């Protein structure tokens, strides 16, 4: 939809890349914790089911944050050597916040 | 007894396996009336079977640890101990027929190249020609070794090469 | 599927010798052959086999048995079509003889 | 744009094969940009330091993990019932039943049973304690760092060798025969006689007391006087116990033959006289070639002067020396031919003559060590022809090679390939035809109608070596012959007691199942050479393509024209042989393993009944022996075979993934990627992401290699899973 | 004069890279000009492209 | 019917006649000579 | 804390340090990793069947 | 003794990820 | 950039030019044939190497000849 | 840490010789 694609932060050109990666970070923050916290190796432990799965999911955010910075050094107002480094920074800080936001939402 | 072996008329695992097979045929034979053709067939199977064991012991076939007819494919151990019929007779009974088919097929290809278009007569085999070479090729070693002495068997270095 | 289906149920096609199901034991080896025979065609290519024919047309040139219909290797699409035809024939007749030697005995 | 620093023609490639060909022709030094022949030899020479520094780091890794995570000090005391340990396991993906099922061998945590058998090799060279194994690990780790630093320094411009230093074939072959082969074996007999002989007699000769222990009680006095039989006076007896002094004996160079009675290994004393004897010969053969002192042989006058008269071999070997010395692929092709045959010779002589103590009792060790050095021999032997085929393109010069034996090879090259194609076709007709004949006779219930040709020509040889099971009474089974009577005190009674024992692998008794399979091996040897010698000879051209040398060794094709030229290159003629190689080594290892399973179980008649027909290969060796393998994990539970059960399905998966690169070819896939490029460039919010190297499908030559690698890795991992788990499952 | 063989004589090809090397065919015409490869030879043996004819030079071509 | 005898003299038709000849000869011999493993007299 | 490329390269690498050097001792969960447990009942038998 | 629970996540998660990265950023350098 | 080099065994029947799907080949005068023409490859920068030229040359041991060199974005046949 | 610090204090002099090798070669 041409209406909806102009809303979500991948196409908001009029936003700074720090706040852009922050909203993308939290949006994938309290969401990818879902499979680890429900059906990982610790479904049937009713105290570690929210601890280790969220701590693993924060590890996956750490991998994806490196995976973003690797792309910026490869590929090169976000598509820049600096705007992407602010983008991956906001994804790491925004992603770690959202995974802690996932554990808060218990 | 040539190479750790024994005659099949003398070994006992051979006779044990003969009695093993005839046991399996007879317990299969028991399900039928003595007039019935499913029993006439099985008793005819036995008399082909029992004559087969009689004929293998008659020829002096060599059994071993497993009681099976072992073959000796060496002249000088088959000529000396009476076993040329195992390998040494059919190694020339074959090579008569083998070079026969080779020579008939050779003479058909040689005698077709001097024509208009010889590729047509490899589809459409000239049957009055091909059968004529088929009958008269029966002395093919007598004809080949005469062709071997000339130099007409081997074509010279007119043959096709790449980069010698 | 390896243990309980292809290995446990194969014990009626592999020891069916000396019985009426022994023809299914042969085609079980027969189609295991023809299947693998197809991999000569599915993997290799024509420009190998044409050069190998030239080396044996040479020994047929030398003994004056050079044929008039000249030996060529199978075409590119043909060597594939020979390959998938022997893959399917060797593949299906394996399962044919596996199924029937199983199910005639135990059923 | 920067990664292929060697090939700038790949640096201008905007596609993703830039990555794939940056990897695969990075060690093709002859085709790099700006490469010269002085620059050629220096990178090869430093890379050989790189191979050596890896090997010694690898071996120091084996010494470390055995010394730390293994039970070598526990295995010394009981070397039969205690199973060896390779390295302990830390896989955090495990479960609790998968921890306790892999704890074995008396260890604490999960462990791997070492089937490589480096315990038996280390136990007989004197290793007894773990502290002796850490010292060996720290030693080789130092030596591996020496070869790392050496390959760095011999690239530095002060220390770069001259171009004429490498072409001195006189001085290398004079130093490697005498020093690298002779002095090394002379020093290894120094390790045997000083250390490894008295360690078996229960006497610790360490680095502290090796200058105090005499190896022989009257040492160095027979060597300086002459009575060298004083070194063989009181040997290890027939009631010796290995590792102790119980019936020890004092000889250091005995010449017995046969085996030790306990270990069923070779005696340590004649292994000392062995490596002493060839050390003397390699040093003497290391004084043959004329380097700098006016004496010796020139290689430039031995080749060229051996031309037979009446034109038997053209112009003889005239002019080969400048085509061996200048060409590297000729030197590499000879070396892979030599090493690849003396890799089989390692494998053929270690199951029958096991050289290490309590080997040929550990059965999984014997299965791994034979099968390893047969596939290692198989790959090296087909690379000899591969780099032999690269020789005819990159290095062959017909003007330099007018009329020698190398050009007469290319002259009658169709007579070579057509006579190989007759032998391969005759064997395949009459080996398969006999098995199918036997299979039908099994199917019709009549095993007596089989074709069972007794192996006369090999049983005649075993009887000539002293096997009186067949009664040829010929030479060493003949007790009134000459060769029996020239050695009754010299070397025979140990050897003749060792063959006529029915329970070792020294000259196994053979029947018609062994007739058929050696011809099948002969089929596989003659057909694999048919593919390879055709790949060497027709590397320069055929009638289909008379300028194959202009493209190079590894090209895809020459188009669909002239009838179609799929797989025309000599690379593509080499790769077809790897299928027929793995087939052939698959046939030698099926036959080795199954004749040894029926030997070690005891049912030695279960082979000879069933090996004569191909169903017995299937329902008695593959079906029957994979019972405990595939039961490595089931819904009832799991056991120690589950890591080999998992790999056995892992091997089938890589194998079948190999057919995807072999049946599907490139151009189905390039069109499929063009849809993926579209669906990536038109997807919203993924247009943020764009590639740097353009996604293209894997090239034609690459698809051969990637598919052959998946074929071969899955081939190896399948059989090694079946080999280790069928042996160790029942043993 | 008229260089090359006659109009329809048998001939033997000596070009080592040609498909009909050491092989016998019929000359059909020899072009009388400064062409590098005047001699046109027809064969019964067709090549891998199905082309039964080729031009050859004066020196790669020998009678009978 | 001269054209019909050319068809009978093509390659696959002579192949399927001669193979019924040669198999049918070996079938009748292996009927009247049951199981010849070795050349007797 | 981090905003450029090389600051993020340090923080990912140091966070990989801070997890793994603890995971060997404090982070091996009692229910997750059965290797980081005690030696349980048996298992140290021969390979079975024969030798 | 604490070694096999530390060196294995280094070589298998961490040191390969450095080699996944540094041997990737090297690939697409634009050559000066 | 593939390497297309043609030879003097050309007869100038211009079937290679008509078969070239990328206009790599064109016909230049040359006196060594009856048709007074010999091909030329001024546009090997655009060549993919699909070898439709040398499927079409009549001459034995093909006169046109394509050597697969280093592949740019035009030699790999890319719309992307 | 006896043989650890002794190997480390040996590696100090080994690295100092490596600073001699890293300069005298080029
Ligand atoms: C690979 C070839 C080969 C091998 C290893 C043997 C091996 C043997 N032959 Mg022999 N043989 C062969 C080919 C071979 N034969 C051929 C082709 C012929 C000619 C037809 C003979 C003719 C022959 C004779 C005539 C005799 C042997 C004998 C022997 C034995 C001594 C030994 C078992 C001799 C024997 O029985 O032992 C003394 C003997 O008398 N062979
Ligand atoms: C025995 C192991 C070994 C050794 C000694 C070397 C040695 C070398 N490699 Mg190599 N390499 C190896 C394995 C090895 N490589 C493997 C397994 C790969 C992956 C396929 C590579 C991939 C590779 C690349 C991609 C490059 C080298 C390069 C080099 C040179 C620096 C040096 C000659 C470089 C080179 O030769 O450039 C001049 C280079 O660019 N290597
Ligand atoms: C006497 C002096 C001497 C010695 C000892 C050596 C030693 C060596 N040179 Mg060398 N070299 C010398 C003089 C010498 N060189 C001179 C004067 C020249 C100039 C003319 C050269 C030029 C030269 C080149 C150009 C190269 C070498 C290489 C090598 C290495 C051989 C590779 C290897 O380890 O395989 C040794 C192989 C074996 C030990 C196995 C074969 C032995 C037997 C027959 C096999 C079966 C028995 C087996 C050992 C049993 C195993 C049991 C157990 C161990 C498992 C080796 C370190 C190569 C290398 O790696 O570079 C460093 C290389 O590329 N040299
Ligand atoms: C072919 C020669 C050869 C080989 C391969 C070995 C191999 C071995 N010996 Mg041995 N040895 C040899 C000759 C050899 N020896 C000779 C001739 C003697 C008589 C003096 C000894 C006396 C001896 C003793 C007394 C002991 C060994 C031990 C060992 C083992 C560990 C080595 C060790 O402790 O490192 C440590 C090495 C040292 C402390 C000094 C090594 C001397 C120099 C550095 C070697 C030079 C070689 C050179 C660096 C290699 C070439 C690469 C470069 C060019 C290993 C099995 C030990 C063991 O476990 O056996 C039970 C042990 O206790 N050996
Ligand atoms: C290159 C290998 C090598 C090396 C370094 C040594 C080194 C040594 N040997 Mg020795 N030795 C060797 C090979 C070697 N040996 C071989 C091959 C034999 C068998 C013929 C012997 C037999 C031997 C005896 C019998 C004696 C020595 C002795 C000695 C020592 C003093 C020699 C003066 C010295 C440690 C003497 C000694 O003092 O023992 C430690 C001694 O008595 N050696
Ligand atoms: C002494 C050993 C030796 C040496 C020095 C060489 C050296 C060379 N070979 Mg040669 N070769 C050898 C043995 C050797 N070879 C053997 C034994 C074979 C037969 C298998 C071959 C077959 C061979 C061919 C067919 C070709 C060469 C080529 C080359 C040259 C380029 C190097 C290259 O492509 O590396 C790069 C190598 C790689 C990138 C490795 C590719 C991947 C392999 C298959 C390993 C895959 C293993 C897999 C990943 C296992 C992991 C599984 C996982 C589940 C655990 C170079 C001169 C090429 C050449 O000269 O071109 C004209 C060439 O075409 N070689
Ligand atoms: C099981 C699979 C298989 C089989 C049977 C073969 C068989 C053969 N390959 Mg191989 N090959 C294979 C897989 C296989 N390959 C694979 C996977 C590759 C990798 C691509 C290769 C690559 C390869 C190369 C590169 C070469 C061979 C060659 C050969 C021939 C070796 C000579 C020989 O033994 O003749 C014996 C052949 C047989 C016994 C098969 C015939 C079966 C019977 C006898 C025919 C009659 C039965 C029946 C009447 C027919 C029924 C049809 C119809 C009437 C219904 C033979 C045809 C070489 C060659 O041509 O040598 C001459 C050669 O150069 N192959
Ligand atoms: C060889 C190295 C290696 C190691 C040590 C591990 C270790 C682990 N894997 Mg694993 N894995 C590997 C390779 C490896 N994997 C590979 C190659 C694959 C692909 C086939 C997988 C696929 C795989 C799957 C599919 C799963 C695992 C899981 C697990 C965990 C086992 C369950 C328990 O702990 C459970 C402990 C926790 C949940 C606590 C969280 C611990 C995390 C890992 C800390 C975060 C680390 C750090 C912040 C980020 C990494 C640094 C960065 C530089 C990469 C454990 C952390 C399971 C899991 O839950 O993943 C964590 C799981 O679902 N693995
Ligand atoms: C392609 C080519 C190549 C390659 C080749 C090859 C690969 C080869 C191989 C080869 C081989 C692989 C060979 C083998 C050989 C062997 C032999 C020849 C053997 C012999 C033996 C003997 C002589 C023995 C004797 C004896 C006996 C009888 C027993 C007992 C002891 C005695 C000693 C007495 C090259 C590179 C050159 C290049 C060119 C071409
Ligand atoms: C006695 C015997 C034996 C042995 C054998 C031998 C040892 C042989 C040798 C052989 C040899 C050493 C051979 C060689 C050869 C050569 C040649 C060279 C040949 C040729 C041939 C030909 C040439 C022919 C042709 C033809 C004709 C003429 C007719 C038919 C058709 C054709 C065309 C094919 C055995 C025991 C095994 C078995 C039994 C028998
Ligand atoms: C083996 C193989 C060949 C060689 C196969 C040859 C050319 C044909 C096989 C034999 C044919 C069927 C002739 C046999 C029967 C003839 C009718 C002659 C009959 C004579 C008597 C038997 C009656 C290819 O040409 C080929 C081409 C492309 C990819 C792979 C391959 C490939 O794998």
């Amino acid at each position: 939809v041409a209406t909806y694609l102009s809303n979500l932060p991948a196409y908001r050109t009029g936003v700074a890349p720090v706040l852009r990666g922050v909203e993308i970070g939290l949006a994938h923050g309290f969401l990818l914790a879902g499979p680890f916290i429900k059906l990982g190796p610790l479904r049937n432990v009713p105290e570690t089911a929210e601890i280790a799965g969220s701590l693993s999911a924060a590890g996956l955010v750490l991998i994806l944050a490196l995976c973003l910075s690797i792309y910026g050094s490869a590929q090169f107002p976000l598509f820049s050597a600096d705007g992407w480094s602010e983008f991956a920074a906001g994804f790491l800080v925004g992603g770690e916040a959202g995974v802690a936001w996932a554990y808060v939402c218990t | 007894d040539i190479a750790g072996l024994t005659p099949c008329s003398e070994s006992k695992a051979y006779a044990k396996l003969e009695k093993k097979e005839l046991k399996t045929l007879e317990k299969r034979l028991k399900q039928y009336e003595a007039d019935s053709a499913p029993a006439v067939a099985l008793k005819a199977t036995m008399e082909r079977t029992k004559a087969r064991f009689a004929n293998y012991a008659k020829a002096g076939l060599l059994c071993g640890n497993d009681g099976l007819p072992h073959l000796i494919a060496d002249p000088g151990l088959a000529l000396k101990y009476g076993h040329a019929g195992e390998v040494f007779i059919p190694t020339f009974g074959f090579l008569y027929v083998a070079g026969y088919i080779g020579y008939v097929g050779r003479q058909y290809l040689i005698a077709v190249k001097g024509e208009a278009k010889p590729t047509d007569k490899e589809i459409i085999i000239d049957v009055p020609l091909a059968t004529k070479l088929a009958w008269q090729g029966a002395g093919w070693p007598l004809a080949a070794v005469q062709e071997l002495q000339r130099g007409t068997l081997l074509e010279k270095e007119e043959n096709i090469t790449v980069s010698p | 599927w390896l243990r309980d289906f292809l290995w446990a149920q194969s014990s009626q096609v592999i020891q069916s010798y000396g019985s009426a199901l022994s023809a299914y034991g042969l085609i079980f080896l027969g189609a295991h052959f023809v299947w693998a025979f197809s991999l000569m065609f599915l993997f290799s290519g024509r420009g190998y086999w044409q050069e190998l024919i030239e080396s044996i047309v040479w020994a047929h040139n030398k003994l004056k048995v050079a044929p008039a219909i000249q030996p060529r290797a199978l075409s590119i699409t043909q060597g594939r079509a020979v390959g998938v035809a022997h893959y399917l024939l060797g593949g299906i007749a394996t399962t044919w003889s596996f199924f029937l030697a199983r199910i005639i005995s135990v059923g | 744009k920067l990664f292929p620093k060697f090939s700038q023609g790949l640096a201008q490639d905007p596609t993703t094969r830039r990555i794939w060909y940056g990897l695969a022709m990075a060690h093709d030094f002859e085709s790099h940009d700006g490469m010269t022949e002085e620059n050629l030899y220096q990178k090869i020479f430093a890379s050989h330091f790189g191979q050596l520094s890896i090997i010694f780091l690898w071996t120091s890794g084996n010494l470390f993990h055995v010394a730390w995570q293994g039970n070598f000090e526990q295995w010394v005391t009981d070397p039969v019932h205690i199973r060896p340990i390779a390295h302990a396991i830390w896989d955090p993906h495990f479960g609790q039943p998968a921890v306790e099922a892999f704890t074995r061998g008396g260890a604490s945590g999960p462990v791997n049973i070492s089937t490589s058998g480096v315990y038996q090799w280390w136990y007989t060279i004197g290793m007894r304690t773990n502290q002796d194994l850490y010292v060996g690990s720290v030693f080789l780790a130092l030596v591996s760092a020496i070869f790392l630093f050496a390959g760095w320094l011999h690239l530095q411009p002060n220390f770069q060798p001259s171009l004429s230093w490498f072409k001195d074939a006189e001085s290398r072959l004079n130093h490697h025969l005498s020093g690298l082969f002779g002095v090394s074996s002379l020093a290894w007999t120094g390790h045997l006689v000083h250390v490894a002989i008295p360690e078996s007699r229960g006497q610790h000769v360490g680095w502290d007391n090796f200058l105090s222990v005499l190896p022989h009680p009257q040492g160095l006095t027979p060597f300086f006087t002459g009575n060298w039989a004083a070194y063989a006076q009181s040997p290890d007896t027939a009631s010796h116990v290995f590792g102790t002094a119980q019936g020890s004996g004092q000889a250091i160079l005995t010449f017995l033959g046969g085996f030790h009675p306990q270990t069923q290994s070779l005696w340590l004393t004649d292994m000392a006289h062995h490596h002493l004897a060839i050390a003397v010969i390699f040093i003497v053969a290391g004084h043959m070639y004329r380097t700098n002192f006016g004496i010796g042989h020139r290689m430039q006058a031995i080749l060229e002067a051996h031309t037979p008269p009446s034109g038997s071999l053209g112009a003889g070997h005239k002019g080969l020396f400048d085509t061996v010395n200048n060409s590297l692929h000729f030197q590499l092709g000879l070396a892979l031919a030599s090493v690849g045959t003396i890799t089989s010779l390692v494998a053929q002589h270690m199951y029958s003559l096991p050289p290490y103590a309590f080997q040929a009792i550990d059965f999984t060790t014997q299965a791994a060590l034979y099968t390893h050095h047969q596939y290692i021999a198989g790959f090296i032997m087909c690379g000899a022809f591969a780099h032999g085929a690269i020789f005819f393109i990159r290095d062959y010069d017909p003007e330099q090679n007018k009329g020698n034996v190398l050009a007469r090879m290319l002259d009658h090259k169709e007579a070579l390939i057509s006579h190989l194609s007759w032998v391969s076709l005759f064997l395949g007709f009459h080996t398969l035809g006999l098995y199918v004949h036997n299979d039908v006779m099994q199917a019709f219930g009549t095993p007596e109608k089989q074709i069972l040709i007794e192996p006369v020509f090999a049983q005649w040889i075993q009887a000539a070596h002293g096997k009186a099971l067949y009664g040829f009474d010929f030479l060493l089974s003949s007790k009134t012959s000459a060769a029996f009577a020239n050695g009754q005190s010299l070397w025979l009674p140990g050897w003749l007691d060792a063959i006529n024992n029915n329970q070792n692998s020294l000259f196994l008794t053979i029947g018609p199942g062994d007739f058929l399979v050696h011809h099948a091996i002969a089929l596989g040897l003659h057909t694999t050479t048919l593919i390879l010698v055709k790949g060497a000879l027709d590397a320069r051209g055929s009638k289909l393509m008379p300028d194959k040398k202009d493209f190079g060794y590894s090209f895809p094709c020459d188009g669909p024209g002239r009838g179609g030229t799929c797989d025309i290159s000599a690379y593509d003629a080499f790769y077809l042989a790897v299928f027929w190689m793995l087939n052939t080594i698959g046939w030698v290892t099926f036959y080795w393993h199954w004749k040894h399973l029926t030997l070690w179980q005891g049912n030695v008649a279960q082979f000879d009944e069933s090996s004569t027909y191909l169903m017995g290969w299937l329902r008695d060796y593959l079906w029957l022996n994979s019972s405990q393998l595939i039961n490595g994990y089931n819904p009832f539970g799991m056991n120690s075979l589950s890591v080999w059960a998992w790999t056995f399905l892992f091997g089938h998966l890589i194998y079948a993934t190999g057919f995807m690169f072999l049946i599907s070819w490139r151009g189905y896939w390039q069109e499929l990627i063009e849809t993926l490029v579209w669906a990536h460039e038109k997807t919203p919010l993924a247009n943020l992401v764009y590639w740097k190297d353009k996604p293209v499908a894997l090239s034609i030559v690459q698809a051969r290699l990637v598919g052959l690698a998946h074929f071969s890795v899955g081939y190896i991992f399948t059989y090694a899973a079946f080999l280790i788990a069928s042996t160790s499952g029942r043993f | 004069k008229e260089v090359g063989p006659k109009r329809g004589s048998l001939v033997k090809i000596l070009r080592p890279e040609s498909y009909w090397f050491n092989q016998v065919g019929k000359v059909v015409s020899v072009d009388q000009s400064g062409v590098r490869y005047p001699v046109v030879v027809r064969f019964e043996n067709q090549n891998y492209a199905g082309v039964t004819t080729n031009n050859y030079a004066l020196d790669e071509v020998v009678a009978a | 019917m001269k054209d019909f005898t050319t068809y009978l003299s093509t390659a696959p038709v002579i192949a399927t006649i001669w193979f019924t000849f040669t198999a049918g000869l070996l079938i009748e011999i292996n009927r009247y000579f049951p199981d010849p493993l070795v050349f007797s007299f | 804390i981090i905003s450029r490329r090389e600051s993020l390269r340090a923080l990912v690498a140091l966070s990989g340090i801070a997890a793994i050097v603890t995971y060997g001792l404090k982070g091996a969960k009692d229910a997750d990793l059965p290797i980081t447990k005690g030696p349980q009942t048996t298992g140290e038998n021969g390979k079975g069947g024969s030798v | 003794s604490w070694a096999p629970s530390v060196f294995v996540p280094l070589t298998g998660l961490v040191l390969p990820a450095i080699a996944m990265a540094t041997l990737f950023v090297y690939i697409e350098k634009e050559a000066p | 950039a593939h390497i297309v080099k043609i030879y003097d065994t050309c007869i100038g029947c211009t079937q290679c030019v008509r078969a070239c799907p990328l206009d790599v080949l064109e016909m230049v005068p040359w006196d060594g044939c009856k048709a007074s023409q010999m091909a030329s490859a001024p546009r090997t920068e655009d060549c993919v190497g699909c070898k439709r030229c040398e499927t079409a040359c009549p001459t034995d041991f093909l006169s046109v000849r394509v050597y697969l060199g280093s592949e740019s974005t035009r030699s790999m046949g890319l719309s992307y | 840490a006896a043989a650890a610090a002794a190997a480390a204090a040996a590696a100090a002099a080994a690295a100092a010789a490596a600073a001699a090798a890293a300069a005298a070669a080029a």
